[PDB]
């Protein structure tokens, strides 16, 4: 027994969005919605089909017929953009079940550019025989970008380990590429730099050492 | 306001044109789960509803519950013309339209509207009530709750004839306001169909007996009206 | 109000054994249906089991029948779930909650939160602390932050001065480099003492990084 709705749904801002689950048992057990957010656990928006909590938004109604239960939001906003995951038991009513999940993309956000700010190597790593250039790439949006590290005009291959972009609480996104130096390494460029490119853009951070 | 249960008094109550042939329709109802709450048993319902008679929009059916005595012959909540039946089942509806949360519901003097259907003990075994009498295995225990295991249909368990009186009360714990919706006609079960709610226990231990509530003064301001 | 701390676990080697823990509080705990909800790295939510108030009555997926099995204590107030024969596949974060409410006495609609959950990854390789170094700053604004270097597994915690400080503050999630160690690294503007607190679990350890220029 499973509950099935749809894996994605792409809505755009004040329009009236609607996930479905299906199942053999909804004409006789109740189901229940809960959003989810990155990083953070799943809160319900709606219970018993079409009962709302105290502190949710009005936006957010259930409603029910026959094999269905279709969670509504009306006027979506981009707060809003997260997976909704429907819940409900089997005919028995003893084996619980989780839906698919649906992913709620939000259309029309506008183009941001990624801020960049780059940590050179510790004076304490340095000790320790080792030297790592920290690049952190944070609010963009779409999230995707591409990152060239370059020792001084040079581009740099080895060493380099960069994050797959993660979905923020704000809506865009974020990452982080980590290039590993030894000491002369690091200490033999007069400058290195994070160049991260975005929707056609190349923001850069440089920093030497003395 | 006004506390329930209350004695229904047939020469008191006045005969009003607003209370209109009830709307019924249980066709959707199936339940969900049965429960023994510690204080009774306690069938949970997906579905249903009833409207017109003398409501402004349908109430969705949430609950059934079931109270009993003792004595066979004095177990309901409610009396009319200060005769008590062997036990009385209410069945909770609340405004989905109006509010959005039954516990919204619960707040509000329009809210809730509660059907009362009386068991009388009659000797004769109700096939549908046996139904209910089949779960009681599974929630012997106080506090504990299982799925209801069986097809079974609400608008079976409604009387002959459907005439009613109604005020304006509370729950039966006193924990909102209620509009009750009293048949006086009651159905007809078995002794030892009742019986075994008495195998029942509850919050030390011991077996629940009875689980009904003693009548109240009807207030000076409240008024009893018969379809 | 409700708050359902999840305890427990954490790092187990594959085949091995463990036993999380859920207290509760803010509700009749006694009178509600309890199940385990999992969830693995970026993938959905799966519910693992439930048991009745009593505990008469327990049931699993249809799969990890025979190596799961809940247990509960009313008067401690609490939810357990031991678990042996442990796969990579059951690596996921354990959500202890209530999911059915027609399966509840006296049911309230407080009683459905759920709470932070507990990670618990199933791997061959062994725990490691990080290195945590400082990272120094130099139009009003400042940024400065901390480095934790080469740390398995996840997670890792880290707050600044306490969890005083909250606006400014941002932990990245973590790469995986290719050597199998985790790292990362939390950053903080400020206009133009700051100290990051760093926990990792499973390693135990315990590092409060003071920020300088």
């Amino acid at each position: 027994y499973e509950l099935t709705q749809p894996p994605s749904v792409s809505v755009s801002p004040g329009q009236t969005a609607r996930i479905t689950c299906s199942g053999d048992a909804l004409p006789k057990q109740f189901a229940y919605w809960y959003q989810q957010k990155p990083g953070q656990a799943p809160v319900v928006m709606i219970y018993k089909d079409s009962e709302r909590p105290s502190g949710i938004p009005e936006r957010f109604s259930g409603s029910s017929s026959g094999t269905t239960v279709t969670s509504t939001i009306s006027g979506v906003q981009a707060e809003d953009e997260a997976d909704y995951y429907c819940q409900s038991v089997d005919n028995s009513g003893t084996y619980e079940v989780f839906g698919g999940g649906t992913q709620l993309t939000v259309l029309g956000q506008p183009k941001a550019a990624p801020s960049v700010t780059l940590f050179p190597p510790s004076s304490e790593e340095l000790q320790a025989n080792k030297a790592t250039l920290v690049c952190l790439i944070s609010d963009f949006y779409p999230g995707a970008v591409t990152v060239a590290w370059k020792a001084d005009s040079s581009p740099v291959k080895a060493g380099v380990e960069t994050t797959t972009p993660s979905k923020q609480s704000n809506n865009s996104y974020a990452a982080s590429s980590y290039l590993s130096l030894t000491p002369e390494q690091w200490k033999s460029h007069r400058s290195y730099s994070c160049q991260v490119t975005h929707e056609g853009s190349t923001v850069e951070k440089t920093m030497a050492h003395a | 306001q006004q506390l329930s249960p209350i004695n229904i008094e047939t020469k008191k109550a006045i005969s009003n044109a607003r209370l209109k042939p009830l709307d019924i329709h249980y066709n959707e109802s199936k339940p969900t789960t049965i429960q023994n709450t510690g204080k009774l048993v306690r069938i949970n319902f997906k579905g249903g509803y009833i409207s017109g008679g003398f409501l402004p929009n349908e109430y969705v059916l949430s609950s059934l519950h079931i109270y009993w005595g003792k004595e066979d012959d004095y177990g309901s909540n409610h009396l009319i013309d200060v005769y008590k039946y062997s036990g009385e089942i209410n069945l909770v509806h609340w405004n989905k339209k109006k509010y959005s949360s039954y516990e919204e519901a619960k707040k509000h003097d329009d809210g809730l509207i509660i059907i009362s259907i009386f068991l009388q003990v009659l000797d004769h075994k109700n096939v549908y009530f046996q139904k209910i009498v089949n779960q009681l295995d599974s929630i012997r225990s106080a506090n504990t709750s299982a799925p209801f295991d069986s097809v079974f249909y609400l608008d079976n368990l409604l009387p002959s004839k459907l005439d009613y009186f109604t005020y304006l009360g509370t729950t039966i714990n006193h924990s909102a306001d209620a509009v009750w919706i009293i048949f006086p006609t009651p159905i007809n079960i078995h002794s030892d169909q009742l019986s075994k709610f008495r195998t029942l226990l509850s919050l030390k231990p011991h077996y629940i007996t009875e689980n009904y509530r003693n009548p109240y003064k009807l207030n000076d301001d409240t008024e009893v009206y018969y379809s | 109000e409700v708050q359902l701390v999840e305890s427990g676990g954490g790092l187990v080697q594959p085949g091995g054994s463990l036993r999380l823990s859920c207290v509760v509080s803010g509700f009749t705990f006694s009178n509600y249906w309890m199940s385990w909800v999992r969830q693995a790295p970026g993938k959905g939510l799966e519910w693992v089991a439930n048991i009745k108030q009593d505990g008469s009555k327990k049931y699993y997926v249809d799969s990890v029948t025979g190596r799961f099995t809940i247990s509960r204590d009313n008067a401690k107030n609490s939810l357990y779930l031991q678990m042996n024969s442990l796969r990579a596949e059951d690596t996921a974060v354990y959500y202890c909650a209530t999911l059915n409410l027609e399966l509840a006495v006296d049911a309230i609609s407080e009683a459905l939160k759920w709470g932070q959950g507990t990670l618990v990854t199933v791997s061959s390789a062994s725990t490691k602390g990080p290195s945590v170094f400082p990272l120094a700053p130099s139009g009003g604004t400042a940024a400065l932050g901390c480095l934790v270097k080469d740390y398995f597994p996840e997670p890792v915690t880290v707050s600044w001065n306490s969890g005083a400080l909250t606006s400014g503050v941002h932990t990245f999630p973590a790469v995986l480099q290719s050597s199998g160690l985790y790292s990362l690294s939390s950053v903080v503007t400020v206009p133009s003492t700051y100290i990051c607190n760093v926990n990792h679990k499973p390693s135990n350890t315990k590092v409060d990084k003071k920020v300088e220029p």
